[PDB]
């Protein structure tokens, strides 16, 4: 099977450069026109530039056009695009795809780019607990909230990703240069507690790792 | 070769 | 520069019946060529883009028949003959006879359910966000039906809009509901100058809002 794994996205500072690259296989790379597209965090797909089978010729949108580079290693089976003059509207998942039967094909997996000058900061962790005795005394739901951080992702799993059902973990919002999100669980007031729950979240960027027991509130 | 008109020919 | 116009915005479907979704074009994707370039694919939630559809009709042989795509000149339509549960996603049109490349905006098709009023939580600050001095409250809404809701916040029956930070996951693919979460976000110093803190959610399924609320 046609397989394309993009990689070198990460956070980049306004007018700065990041190069990607897309590790293409199971097909005869040095026959196909490559494309970069990107869908930005709002769902919009957009894109991005085109390079022919050869390397001869690149073509690009004006709003990318004198900042960015689209070239390829065919002995390498690599497609790759140098952008430069970051800006933070280039913000977004970028998509490495081929270009064939009048059009595009395939997409790979895509790489996640952000550009803003925002620092990176690693976030609290807030355990959520109740008050009373649950109105379905039956099902208890419980949470954490994870504030405060930059860039994305964060991870957040439930007693170490044995506690999987039952589980919300919504999708973070960017506030002030800082995302939020929340979790929430939901378990047999028999079991809470009795034994512990515990939420484990973890922010790469900033190296750190939190485990929050939630411990019934007074 | 399948292209888009815009592509080189 | 070519203007994809897709509508409706989101559509909500049924399992086992029809389904189509349109797309216009600002000007003629036909070429002086005969050919005309108009895409269609589709995005599951957390995939990657799938080809769907290309020269307006042919279909990608890993799609089914229950597909079709047609339409000519500035308009042009995407067909399921009937929906299953994996047709979830958003679908693009997608442009490639003008330069550059454009796309529409993106149709999301939603699965029909049973109704269901949310579970509604609220949850008062953490000690630890307190001595941080500020505080949150928290307000889970989960496992819903229909999409569209409402939640306010009211502090001593007041109503206050100017700290809240929402957020709505994906139509869960398991269970087709929705859920929602909702965080009012003051200085630990207001938030201990009142006493009531209400989260008032309204849902389609009632006339009366779900009301949860502690004091202190």
């Amino acid at each position: 099977e046609v397989k394309l794994v993009e990689s070198g996205g990460g956070l980049v500072k306004p007018g700065g450069s990041l190069k990607l690259s897309c590790a293409a296989s199971g097909f005869a790379f040095s026959s196909y026109d490559m494309s970069w597209f990107c869908q930005t965090p709002e769902k919009r797909l957009e894109w991005v530039a085109s390079i022919s089978s050869g390397g001869s010729y690149t073509y690009y949108p004006d709003s990318v056009k004198g900042r960015f580079t689209i070239s390829r290693d065919n002995a390498r089976n690599t497609l790759y695009l140098q952008m430069n003059s970051l800006r933070s509207e280039d913000t977004a998942l970028y998509y490495c795809a081929r270009d064939y039967d009048y059009g595009v094909d395939y997409w790979g997996q895509g790489t996640s780019v952000t550009v803003s000058s925002a620092k990176t900061t690693p976030p609290s962790v807030y355990p959520l607990a109740p008050g009373s005795a649950a109105q379905t005394n039956s099902m208890v739901t419980l949470g954490c909230l994870v504030k405060g951080y930059f860039p994305e992702p964060v991870t957040v799993t439930w007693n170490s990703g044995s506690l999987s059902s039952g589980v919300h973990t919504f999708p973070a919002v960017l506030q002030s240069d800082l995302y939020t999100l929340s979790s929430s669980v939901t378990v047999p007031s028999s079991t809470w507690p009795s034994e512990t729950v515990t939420c484990n979240v973890a922010h790469p960027a900033s190296s750190t790792k939190v485990d929050k027991k939630i411990v019934p509130r007074d | 070769p399948k292209l888009e008109p815009w592509k080189h020919p | 520069d070519v203007v994809m116009t897709q509508t409706p915005l989101t559509l909500s479907v049924t399992i086992g019946q029809p389904a189509s979704i349109s797309c216009k074009s600002g000007q003629s994707l036909l070429y002086s060529d005969g050919k005309t370039y108009l895409n269609w694919l589709l995005q599951r939630p957390g995939q990657s883009p799938k080809r769907l559809i290309y020269l307006v009709s042919k279909l990608d042989s890993g799609v089914p028949d229950r597909f079709t795509g047609s339409g000519s000149g500035t308009d042009f339509t995407l067909k399921i003959s009937r929906v299953e549960a994996e047709d979830l996603g958003i679908y693009y049109c997608w442009q490639g006879t003008h330069f550059p490349r454009t796309f529409g905006g993106g149709t999301k098709l939603e699965i029909k359910r049973a109704d269901a009023a949310p579970t509604v939580s609220i949850f008062p600050p953490s000690s630890e966000q307190l001595t941080s001095g500020g505080a949150s409250v928290v307000c889970f809404l989960n496992n819903f039906y229909p999409k569209d809701i409402n939640v306010k916040w009211k502090i001593d029956g007041s109503e206050r809009q100017n700290g809240v930070l929402n957020s709505w996951t994906d139509q869960d693919s398991k269970d087709s509901t929705y859920s929602m979460s909702s965080t009012l976000t003051l200085t630990k110093d207001e938030y201990e100058r009142h006493n009531s803190y209400t989260c008032e959610a309204t849902h389609k399924t009632s006339t009366s809002p779900i009301v949860k609320s502690f004091n202190r």
